[PDB]
This record gives C-alpha cells, structure tokens and sequence, in this order.
C-alpha cells in the first residue's frame, strides 16, 4: 500500500524512468558485462562516441571514466528559436526532449563539465522557456472542460505535478454534467 | 565605569550566614525579615567593591555589607535588642 | 542613469545562488498572487554587485523608481494589461541604529532601525497616474507620480494662453495608491536619560500600510530626510523618514508558517506540555507555583460564547496578587507583559501616562472630536497588568467594575457616544492593607471596604509569606545563583536543550493556540462540577450559618468554567476532559481558601 | 619509510571487496589538520567508490577501546595523528599474525620525535616517517642494529659500555619535545598531486589544512605559503572575468590580517577581540584602548564606522583601508598583520579568509552540540564533532554561520574571563617558568574543551608576555567546574614576536610524564594530547611542587 503519492508518479520516479533512455558518450575505457537488456557492449573505445542508456553513463561519469554527449537539441543559441517559435505561438508549445527538465537538473550535477558554458547559461534560458511553457498551460487551462483535452506538447515533469490538479477537476466536471443528464 | 561581580563560591556562606540573620532575627519583632532585604546585601556589596575598584565582589566587600545590615536590623528592635545584640556577635 | 535597469534585470535573471535563484522566483511567485510586490535582501544585493549597492546607496531614493519600473519589465515578459507597478521592499538587518541619533548626514541615506510605534494615521490616497486637460485649450494630457520622497514635488504645467496652468485634474481616469503615515517612538529602555523619548513619523505607502499594529515593537528601514511643510526657520524644515523596507520582528498578524504547527504538535503530544509551562513562567522565580499555575489558565484567552441571544461569555476572568511586599507580584507581571504578545503593564493611577479610563479628546484643528484611547482599548483582547489597584482613584476605578464583564465601554462625551468593545483579560495586583493583620481580620475590609470589588474578580490570591528557614535558604541561595556568574541563567540552556520553554516561541505557541482550538466541555465534567459547587455553595453557607462575614456567587462557578477550557486549550482538545477538570477544582479550592481565611 | 603512492597503491589491492573492504580511517582526534586530510582522502575513495568506516576517535586509549573492540575482516587499515610517540604493538599487541600478514596499518602522525618502534620493525607499518624527517636521524640506526642483538669479560664489558653508549645516545632521542613537522594533508596532497589530481577544493583544503596550526607559528609553513602560492599559480580558472561567475566564483590571494572576523564583524571589535592586537596594544586596559581609537583618529575613521559592518564600509574605506594601514599600523608594531594567505571567493555568498574560515570551524569544536559523564561529554565533543565535519561541506554554508556567530560569542567570554584574571594577577612567576591556574570562573564547562583555554592560553601567554621582558616562557594553566576536581591541564609554550629562531620544542610534556611515571596520583594521561592532562586539585598541589621541581628545562 503506497499511500503517497500514490496515484501520480513521483518526480523521483519519472527521473527513475528517464534514466532508462539511451544516449551517446565518450568513454575513457578501451567480462562483460552481459547485464540483461543492454546488448552492449564490446569494450568501448576510449574517446569515442557510443549510444548508451542514461544512468549507466552516470556510473562511469561518476568515476569520470566516460564523457557524455551534449544533446544536439541542447544548444542555448539553438534553443532561442524554440522560445522564438514559442513567443510567436500563443497556442502551440513547440517541441520538447520530453524528459528534458530532469536532464538539465541531472546533466548539471556532474556532466556539467563537458558542455561549453552551460554555467549561468541555459539554466536561465531553460527557465524562461520553463514558465513561458508553464504560463501557457494555465492560460489555456482556463479553457479546461470535458471531455477532451488537447494537451499537445508538454514536459511530463510538469505534466506529473499538474496531474492532481486537472484529473481531480474534469472528473467533477464530467460527473456533474453527465450526472445532470 | 566599574562593574563588580561576586564569585558564587565564597558567597554561599552568606546564604548560610543569612539563615542566622532571618529566623533568629525573626525570633523577635514581626517579622520584620524580608526576602527583599537579602537582595539588598548584594547591592550593598557592589558598592564597596567599586569603591575598591575591584571590578568583582570581594570578601572584605561583604564584611561591611553584612555588618552594615546586622545592627541596622538590630536597632529596629526594642530595648530587648540588647539581648538580640549578643546573638548577632556570631555574624561579626 | 538609464540601462542600469538591466543590471538589476541581470540580477533579476543572471543571478542564481546555487542551486536556485530567488527574486526571479519571487516575481512569478507574486504574479499569480497579483501581489505586485518584491521583498529584496540588500545584504544579499551586495553579494551580487559590490558597486551598485553603494552605487544605489549614494542616492537610493532616485534609484527606487529604477526597480519596480524594471521589475515589471520581465514580469511583463512573464505576464505575456493593465499592470500597475509592483511595490519593492528591500531590507537589511546588519547595523541597527539608535533613534537617539539622527544626523542630517543621514538624509537620503537608508537606515535599518528597531522602533516602537506610537500610532499610525488613517489611510489616504496618492495618485500614481492622472489625466489632465486645459480648462481652456481642450488639450489632452496625462501625468504620473512614478515615485516620491508631500513636497509637493509636482504641479500643473502652465503651457497649454492658455494659462496659467489651465490643465486640470481628472480623477476617474487617474489611478491611486495609499499611505499610512506612521508615528514611531524609540525603545523606552534606552537612551532617554532623564529626558522624554523622542517620537517620529514614519511613512508607509501602499503595501507598507496596515502591516503593523499600533504600539508594537518593530524593526524598520528607510531614508532620513526633511520636509519644509507649513501646516520652524529660518526656512527650517521638519524631520521625516521613509519606511523601506520594514522587516519587523514577528509577528510582532494572524498567519504563520506551516511547520510551526508541527513543532507545536510535538509540544501538544507531550504529557508534560502543561507542566513544563509551569516552570517556564518563573525561571528566576521560586515557588508559588499555584499562583504560578493560575497565570497560564488566563494566558490562553477566556471563553467566548456568542450563540443566541446576544448574551456572551467573557474573558479573561479576574485575578488578585494581594500580599505583603516581597511577593514579587509586580516583578511577576513584568514577566507577564513580556509573555503576552499584547499586554499593558499598569501600576497606577494609570500607566504610564495612559488613562486608566479610555477617554475623550478633541481634535486641535477643525475642532471636532475623537476617542483619545484607553489602556483597555490599547491592549484590547489581551493581557492587563495592574498595580496599586487599591491606590486607584475609585471614580475611574468604577469604570473597571464595568470593563471586566460587559467588556464594552461607552461614553457620552461631546457628540460621540459610541460603545467600544473591550475583550481584555485584567489581573489585579493591588497590595492588601495593614500587612498580615488583615488576615487576622475578615478576608474583606481590604479592597475599598465592600467586597463587591472582589465580586467582579475571579481568582484572588492572598500571599502568605512565612519565615520558614529551609524555605527561605532554598530561594535565598537561589537568589545568589541568579546573580553573577548568572549560574541560574546557564541552567536554562540545558532546560532549553532538553525540554524547557523559550517563552517567546511559547508566545507564538499561545497565539497559535489562542486562535486555534474552541474547546467545548464534555457533558459529564459539568455534572461533576455542578455536584461540586452545590456542595461548596451549601458548605460555605454552613460557614455562613455563623453569620461569618467574608465571597460566593454563581459567577464564581462560571469563572471556574473558564478554567475548564483554560488548560484544556493547552491540550488543544476539541472538548474538555473529565479528568482535566479536577485540577481546576482543587486549584480553585486553593483560591477558595483565601475566602476561608 | 615508503613512498605514499605505492603505499596507497598497496591499499588498492587490499581495497575493493563485497562486502567491502576492509579498512577504517581513524579520525584522531581533536586537531583539524587531520580533518582536511580525511575529506581529501574521503573524496579520494569517493573517486574510486571505496567503502570503509569513518571513526572520529577522541580518547587516546579510546582506540584501545575500539581496536580491541571492532576488528574482524579488516585486511588493511589507516590511522591518523597517532602512534608517532607511543607504540600500538605495546598499545595493541600484536602479536605478529601469520609473513605476508593478514592486516596492515597506515599510521598518520605529524608529530616528532617518531617512536623508536615506528620505522623499524615494519609490521602494520608502513611507518609514516616519509617523507618529512628521514632524517637522518641516523641515531635510530644505532638504537637497533647496534642494540641488536647485543678475556671475554673485556669484550663483554666493552659491549655493554657501547650498549650504554648507544643506550645513552638512544636515551636522549624519544625523550624530547613532541612537535608537529608539517600539515599532513600537504604530503597527502603531494600524494594527491602524485596521482595527478588537483582540485581547487582540495588545494583549498591544503590551504585549509595548512591553516590549522597557523595559529601556532608556521614554522615551515612560512615557506609553505609559496608551495600553496605555486598552486594558485598552477591554477588559473580564467585570465579575466568572466564575472561573476555565479558559479566558481573561486578563491584568490588577498592582503590577509591577523585581524579577527574581518569581513564578519565590525572593524572596531575586530581589533578588540583580535589576540595579536591584544597584548601588543594591551587591549584589556582602558589606557591603550583609546590609543586604537587614536589610530582611527590616525585612520580618520568614524568611531561609529568602526561599529559599522565590514560589509558596508565605504569603497573609499575599502581601497584606502590597507593604505590607511600602510600609513598607520606600522607605528604601533602592527605592521606584521598583513598576510598574503589565500581567500576563497563565493561571490553571491561572499569571500572568506581561510584563517577566518578556520575559526568558525574551531567554534564547532566546543559547541553547537560518575566517570561515565566525561565519556558522555567527550562523546558530545564527538557528537558535536560531525556537525563540525558537516561544516566541512561546501553547499551547507548556512550552518557555518552559527559557528561564524558563535565564534564571536566565544572570545566575548574569552576576552572577558581572561582579562578578569588579569586584575587579580594570578600568574605565578616562580623562577624556572611562568605559571598560572584557574581555580574558579563562570562556564568552565565551556572551558572544559582544551582549545577553550588553548586559544585562551595563547591569548594569555602572548598577552602576559609580548614580551614583555624578559625571556618568553612556557605557561602553566588549570581549570575546574564539576566531576570532582578533573582540572584539565594543557601545556603552553612561549611565542616569539615574529623573530622563531629555534624549535625549542616541549619539556613539561616529558615532565608531565615524569610525574605520571612518579606517584602519578589522580594525574591522567587520558588526553590524546601530550600537552594536556587531567588532575585532581587534591594531588595537583604536590604535582605542582613535583612540577616546580624537578624542572626538565
Ligand atoms: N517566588 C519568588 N521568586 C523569585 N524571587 C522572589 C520570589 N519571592 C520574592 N522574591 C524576591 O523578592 C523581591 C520582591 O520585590 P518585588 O518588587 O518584586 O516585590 P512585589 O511583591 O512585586 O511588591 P508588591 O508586593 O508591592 O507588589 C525580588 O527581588 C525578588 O527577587
């Protein structure tokens, strides 16, 4: 019996989920491990790009034996066209890595060192897009009615925290109207 | 300027020496021993020390402090105090 | 000048103290609030830029507008009408300054200060924006007061023939703000010398207003300056000071943080939760725990029963400290005032200049009339400390007879007859006549003559100081330990460390509690008590069978009833316990004993 | 007597295990110099993810209460601060266990002389002598190789004289002032630098660790600035700002002062509670008091401005401050204040002097928290210990401010109680040495911490003698509150006014051993620190007479 949350996913859970996503890195390394579902790999070439699951990358990076690739989608200069595209589209939320919130929080824990001036940089940049995305949630949130929601593009993290909000809502709405029938 | 302070150690005697200064002093008159009255002895002591410029309470500072209070309380007594005089001798 | 804006905007954005930046958070935090406000940490500000702080400190008044007009900028970014300018409050705790010293040097200098307010003016408007038109040219214009130090700073421009200054006010289109006009006084403790304490008018605007109760101990910041006014010289201007920001010691304010409830819940769980407070009230004090205990029951506030009809139970009771000097009761109430969030210490006469009667006074200008105030009103809904209650002039002493029960004062003075509400809980410390022998006498023949004064009182205490050797030497040495090296004072740390109340938090605890629970007695407690006093009512009359003169009322029982919720309120329980009641009986029994003597 | 790396490499084969490991660092004990070296090492294994125990040992014999308590699977071991004097083969015994022994012990001590049993008889050791004093120190070679294995009556009598010759020689060594060589973290950092790792934190830690004993001379440390100064040269995060940056935001060299709580207090009291300022200016008295104010009259400083926070000092007051110092302080002999010692810069959270950074950590030691009570209280010091270890953490700075503030609370009573003592003239001049005792005072519990009177004594010894002619001397001190005349007695040594020509070491510590080898009634070596001892007032009086004579120095 979970008690809490328990219906919504924990942010610690969803990040625990996003850990499962594969990404390329630059190992210092040159048994097996067989593991289970990895399928990878032959002992990896030092200073070479290879796609691997996220949390394992945290491992060798935790020993600093590996160098994680920066997301191509993660370019602050590149990200402005999104906020550019976002600032000109009051409706659409544009495009998302879909895990990216936890990433940046996690990316800057350790892997921060790999990027060029991530410091004092995207954190603000990402933050602006974070709320401008978030603000557009509530602005469209006034439209909220049963039985349909066009949620479109949103980061699941905020989607998770918003879960208790609307899920508790429309059920009232759907109930009250349908009950009214 | 000068701010005298007692050391609790040797001051324990007064709490002991006062016990002589209440009940036996209570034995005559009504009482007239007061809780406040004891508080005075310290305000008494603080004076001579600054006069000594010691910055802290000394025994000699108390020596007057008690004696100042002893007969002071004594004179309040009736002529029967002449008998009350002889017991206070221990507090000298 | 310009573009210094973005530098704050940078600290508005560029700034992140790891792991999370603040003011940029605070803004959106205030956004949905529609708070239209920001509280700045200035001591934090220097941490960002060292230059702009003193660069701000040079002429802070002029860079005031450089903020809220800037804060809207990204706020407007985050808003994406109409959007009124936010109200910033910057604050610092670092070097506190005495009211005793205000140097003209400090003009246009921001200064954090502690203070004790006399009072504050009723709120009045200031128009942040206005539209104005030529009474002649039909020319359309608009003006704003974007910021100000009252000057008057601005007036109608005379350039529209047409003139002079044909432009005129339009209020409808104009937009407005408020000001409190606080009058603050220095802390009484220091350093008035023999001289009377200076008093000062502090300027509170918009959100600044209504933020502080009159008479409260407060810490405040703002700018020293001078206004010529007119209503001095040659060409001398009267002193005034801006308030920004005011971060006042909590409360010094019904709301509070959530985790506070929990730590109190930790206290509410304690079996000794009441008994520890028995020690907390008297760190320096020795004995008289019954009277000591009798303190707390009144501390939580009395029974308020408003259910129809308009008849309502009062609070909080009455108590008498009467006993020979060396009772330390006046010293006691001095602790009492410190313990009450709102209380008035009165030894009078009145205290200090305060009318023991809330009284009427005329307005100097424009004649008219107003309530001049009264101690009952000053402390209303709270603690009342009284000394020399026997030395009180009996005429306004009469007003006391009313103040305690009906708890509403009314005076016909001039044209204003209005009936004020007084919810205060009074306690009488007045010394008994002729020392010990009055106990050899009737219990009465002390207050006035009649005990009808006692009638309005509830728990009245007669201190019996007996000269017991061991009893004195205990507290006797306890006294010396109170002194240097303050051995007793160091004992509280381990009492603070392990259990014992800090008593300032406790005040917050009580204030928490006082507003929290509304305990209603269990049905069987009353019948336990109904069976109780009926004996006491019957028994004391058995003492009255000798025609012995001393006393009893049904109001005597009702007072006891308020003791039921008293400690029970400390328990926080919704209903009074059966077991809980009993201590009130034996405790009030100790009060009844005073009648027994 | 081995290179650190291979010794560290030696643990590597002994390291990784499941269940791990097994080795246990010993935190021993009170002195912070171990603390930095632990975390750097603590971080070292973090890099390798090496599991192990962390024990904040306090009692000198407490390790015996522990080593004799929990040792099971431990295949390897490292200790800190101890063993440089007394042998654990005697202390533990040991008992050679299985050549290719099952367990080995790294022994960290910066104090000399090393124990005779340390280097030779390599067992758990791994003698820690490397690389400081090898030396030689060729004297220990005759303490064994000559000693071992040791007409015929002539050759027999000839050997014994040679034996007594070496015994007579060996008798001097190991009987001698126990003194620290250098901050252990430095050599550990050398090993840290040996593996190639240099972390601005880690160097800061050396900067931190180096600072630990800085209150007591250097002495090598004076040349150890540059060793660190080279490092600040070895590392330049950028050529220029790059403002702030909001993150790193890193340390830089500054004109540091013996002035206390510089950034963290009003400059006025900053002089007032500064110990170096104390005796030089005779701060306790009213006479020299105004003279400092006279310096503000020289400095052109408003008295209230001295009352002002260091945060808000005018930029003029800032930039001209040292120049004001340049034009003033030298007149009073205050010219040796300014130090180029390094300062961390947290920007938004502010820059801090490691010296100042240290003192806050020092406040953690005594506060921020029958015979069982002392173990209970010593445990509280250990209970209070980790909270101080918590203060080692970087992100947690807010908690530091308590000690930051509490340190200010310390000297307030520190500067308070001591000066009170000054009025009574309680020093016993004696002849051989200056001597003192505290029979009474408020809050001796706070004085129960050795560092309390230690910072106090140092605040005293330099106060009582600047000099203050003639002949700077070791100080006597004792104090008592409760626990039946415990009377903690800590050793004290004279301070030169910036002119330590000689090591001069320690004497009484040997002399304290003289009485502990004597009737030794109520005297307690229970203190890990040789300079500090527990004694009953009842037996200390004769202990004093036994202390007065025979004087070893
Ligand atoms: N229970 C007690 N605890 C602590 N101090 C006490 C107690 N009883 C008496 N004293 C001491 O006796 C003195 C009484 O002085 P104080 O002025 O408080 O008397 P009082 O009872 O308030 O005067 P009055 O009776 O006129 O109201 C104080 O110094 C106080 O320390």
């Amino acid at each position: 019996l979970p008690a809490h949350l328990q219906q919504t996913f924990s942010p610690e859970e969803i990040q625990f989920i996003v850990e499962n996503e594969p990404i390329k890195i630059f190992p210092r390394i040159t048994w097996q491990l067989i593991t289970t579902d990895d399928k990878a790999l032959n002992n990896m070439v030092a200073m070479r790009s290879t796609e691997v699951v996220l949390w394992i990358a945290l491992l060798l990076k935790q020993q600093s034996k590996c160098s994680i690739v920066a997301p191509q989608w993660l370019t602050t200069k590149e990200l402005d066209r999104k906020i550019q595209y976002e600032k000109t589209h009051p409706d659409r939320f544009s495009e998302l890595p879909w895990n990216w919130l936890v990433l940046a929080r996690i990316l800057f824990n350790k892997a921060k060192d790999d990027f060029h001036d991530p410091i004092h940089e995207l954190r603000g940049k990402i933050q602006d897009l974070r709320e401008i995305r978030q603000i557009k949630v509530l602005k469209g949130l006034k439209y909220l009615n049963e039985s349909h929601l066009q949620l479109d593009n949103l980061s699941l993290l905020e989607i998770n925290e918003l879960r208790p909000f609307i899920t508790e809502i429309m059920d009232k709405l759907r109930e009250i109207h349908t009950a009214s029938l | 300027k000068i701010y005298p302070k007692l050391h609790q150690m040797d001051m324990d005697k007064v709490s002991r020496v006062y016990a002589d200064l209440r009940r036996e002093s209570i034995s005559t008159g009504s009482f007239p021993i007061t809780v406040r009255h004891l508080e005075s002895i310290l305000r008494i002591a603080e004076s001579f020390a600054k006069m000594r410029l010691s910055e802290f309470v000394s025994s000699y500072d108390l020596d007057r402090a008690i004696k100042v209070v002893v007969d002071s309380f004594v004179d309040a007594q009736k002529v029967s105090v002449r008998r009350q005089l002889r017991r206070s001798f221990a507090i000298y | 000048n310009t573009e210094i804006i973005k530098s704050f905007k940078n600290f508005i954005l560029e700034f992140r103290l790891d792991s999370q930046f603040i003011y940029r958070d605070q803004l959106r935090n205030n956004i949905l609030v529609k708070n239209y406000s920001l509280t700045v940490n200035m001591e934090h500000l220097i941490g960002y830029n060292e230059d702009i702080y003193k660069k701000l400190s040079d002429e802070p008044s002029d860079i005031i507008p450089l903020f809220e007009t800037a804060i809207t900028q990204v706020a407007k970014r985050i808003s994406i009408n109409s959007l009124p300018t936010f109200q910033l409050i910057l604050n610092s705790n670092a070097n506190q300054i005495p009211l005793r010293d205000l140097d003209s040097e400090h003009v246009s200098k921001i200064v954090r200060l502690s203070g004790i307010i006399i009072s504050t003016s009723v709120l009045s408007s200031r128009a942040t924006y206005l539209s104005i038109m030529c009474r002649n040219c039909r020319h359309t214009t608009s003006i704003t007061i974007n910021n100000f130090n009252t000057g008057n700073t601005v007036s109608l421009p005379r350039s529209c023939n047409c003139g002079p200054d044909p432009y005129i006010i339009i209020h409808e289109s104009s937009k407005f703000i408020d000001q409190q006009f606080l009058k603050l006084q220095e802390i009484p403790e220091l350093v008035p010398v023999g001289e009377m304490p200076r008093n000062l008018t502090m300027t509170c605007d918009r959100y600044l207003t209504n933020k502080v109760i009159p008479g409260t101990r407060v810490t405040i910041v703002g700018i020293y300056s001078i206004y010529n006014s007119k209503n001095s010289g040659v060409a001398i201007r009267t002193p005034y000071i801006k308030i920004l920001g005011i971060q006042s010691d909590v409360e010094t304010v019904t709301m509070f943080t959530e985790e506070e409830e929990e730590e109190f819940l930790q206290l509410s769980r304690n079996p000794k939760l009441y008994e520890i407070l028995t020690n907390s009230i008297a760190p320096s004090i020795f004995g008289n725990e019954d009277i000591k205990k009798a303190i707390v029951c009144l501390l939580m506030g009395g029974s308020k029963k408003i259910l129809p009809d308009g008849m309502r139970l009062r609070g909080d009771i009455n108590v008498l400290l009467l006993g020979d000097p060396g009772t330390a009761k006046s010293q006691l109430l001095k602790f009492v005032e410190k313990v009450s969030p709102i209380a008035v210490y009165t030894s009078g006469k009145g205290s200090s200049a305060a009318g023991l009667t809330a009284s009427v006074q005329r307005d100097p200008m424009t004649r008219e009339f107003y309530l001049e105030g009264g101690a009952m009103v000053l402390a209303d809904g709270g603690v009342v400390c009284i000394d020399e209650f026997d030395k009180m002039r009996d005429e306004d002493r009469v007003a006391i007879h009313e103040a305690m029960e009906q708890q509403t004062i009314s005076i016909a003075k001039a044209g204003i007859t209005t009936v004020l509400n007084s919810r205060t809980s009074v306690l009488a410390a007045a010394n008994p006549i002729y020392g010990r022998y009055d106990d050899l006498k009737s219990p009465g023949d002390n207050i006035d003559f009649q005990t009808t004064i006692l009638s309005r009182f509830d728990m009245i205490f007669i201190v019996k100081d007996d000269h017991n050797e061991e009893r004195d030497i205990s507290i006797a040495n306890h006294v010396i330990n109170i002194h240097t090296g303050n051995a007793n004072a160091m004992q509280n740390q381990q009492e603070e460390n392990g259990s014992e109340i800090s008593i300032e938090k406790m005040k917050r605890y009580i204030t928490y509690c006082r507003l929290k629970c509304a305990p209603r007695l269990s049905p069987q407690a009353a019948e336990k008590l109904s069976s109780n006093f009926v004996t006491i009512r019957k028994q004391l009359l058995i003492n009255e069978l000798e025609s012995t003169e001393r006393p009893i009322t049904i109001r005597q029982l009702e007072a006891i009833i308020r003791i039921t919720e008293s400690l029970a309120k400390l328990e926080l329980s919704p209903i009074a316990q059966e077991r809980h009641v009993d201590e009130a009986i034996r405790l009030f029994q100790a009060s009844t004993m005073d009648a027994a003597s | 007597i081995s290179q650190f790396s291979e010794a560290y490499n030696k643990i590597l084969r002994n390291s990784s295990s499941h269940s791990s490991c097994q080795l246990v660092i010993f935190v021993s004990c009170l002195n912070i110099d171990a603390l930095c070296a632990t975390k750097m090492l603590s971080l070292l294994f973090k890099k390798q993810l090496v599991q192990s125990q962390i024990v904040p040992i306090f009692g000198y014999s407490e390790l015996r209460r522990h080593y004799s308590q929990l040792d099971d699977n431990i295949n390897s071991l490292l200790l800190v601060g101890f063993g440089g004097v007394i042998d654990l083969e005697a202390f533990l015994e040991i008992d050679p266990q299985e050549q290719s022994f099952r367990r080995d012990i790294y022994v960290l001590d910066a104090h000399r002389p090393w124990n005779l049993d340390n280097i030779f008889g390599s067992q758990i050791i791994q003698c820690f002598d490397d690389g400081t004093v090898d030396d030689t120190l060729g004297e220990q070679k005759e303490a064994y190789y000559k000693l071992l294995e040791l007409n015929d009556l002539s050759k027999r009598k000839q050997r014994k004289k040679q034996i007594h010759e070496y015994e007579g020689v060996l008798e001097e060594y190991y009987s001698q002032g126990t003194t620290v060589v250098n901050s252990i973290s430095a050599q550990i950092y050398s090993l840290l630098s040996a593996i190639g790792e240099t972390n601005l934190s880690n160097l800061w830690l050396n900067i931190l660790g180096t600072t630990s004993l800085d209150i007591a001379y250097a002495q090598v440390y004076n040349r150890l600035y540059p060793l660190l100064q080279d490092e600040v040269k070895r590392l330049t995060p950028s050529s220029r700002n790059s403002v702030k940056t909001p993150d790193t935001l890193t340390l830089n060299i500054q004109p540091d002062y013996y002035l206390f709580l510089l950034r963290h207090s009003s400059l006025y009291d900053s002089f007032y509670y500064s110990n170096y300022v104390n005796a030089k200016l005779s701060l306790w008295n009213e006479n020299g008091k105004k003279r400092l104010h006279k310096m503000f009259a020289r400095m052109g400083i408003p008295l209230s401005t001295a009352q002002e926070t260091w945060l808000y000092m005018d930029h003029s007051i800032k930039r001209e401050l040292g120049i004001i110092f340049d034009k003033n302080l030298d007149r009073y002999g205050l010219q040796d204040i300014i130090r180029d010692g390094f300062v961390r810069t947290l920007g938004y959270r502010g820059s801090i002097s490691a010296s100042e950074f240290v003192e806050a950590l020092t406040a953690l030691l005594e506060v921020g928290n029958s015979a069982q009570k002392l173990t209970n209280l010593r445990k509280r010091w250990v209970s209070n210990f980790w909270l101080s270890w918590d203060a080692l953490d970087d992100r947690k700075v807010e908690l530091l401010n308590r000690g930051i503030q509490l340190a200010q609370d310390l000297q307030r009573a520190i500067f308070n109680t001591g000066v009170a003592i000054l009025e009574k003239k309680l020093i016993k001049h004696l002849r051989i040495y200056r001597l003192c005792v505290l029979q009474d005072g408020p809050d001796l519990d706070l004085y129960r911490n050795p560092l309390t009177l230690l910072r106090l004594g140092n605040w005293l010894i330099e106060c009582c003698a600047e000099s203050e002619d003639k002949q700077l001397l070791p100080m006597v001190l004792a104090s008592i509150d409760e626990n039946t005349d415990t009377y903690l007695v800590a050793g004290l040594t004279p301070r030169y006014p910036r002119g330590t020509k000689k090591p001069i070491l320690n004497n009484f510590s040997m002399a304290f051993q003289q009485i502990t080898a004597e009737t030794d009634a109520k005297v307690r070596i229970d203190n890990f620190e040789s300079s500090i001892i527990e004694i009953r007032r009842e037996d200390l009086s004769p202990f004093l007479e036994k202390l007065t004579l025979s004087g070893l120095l």
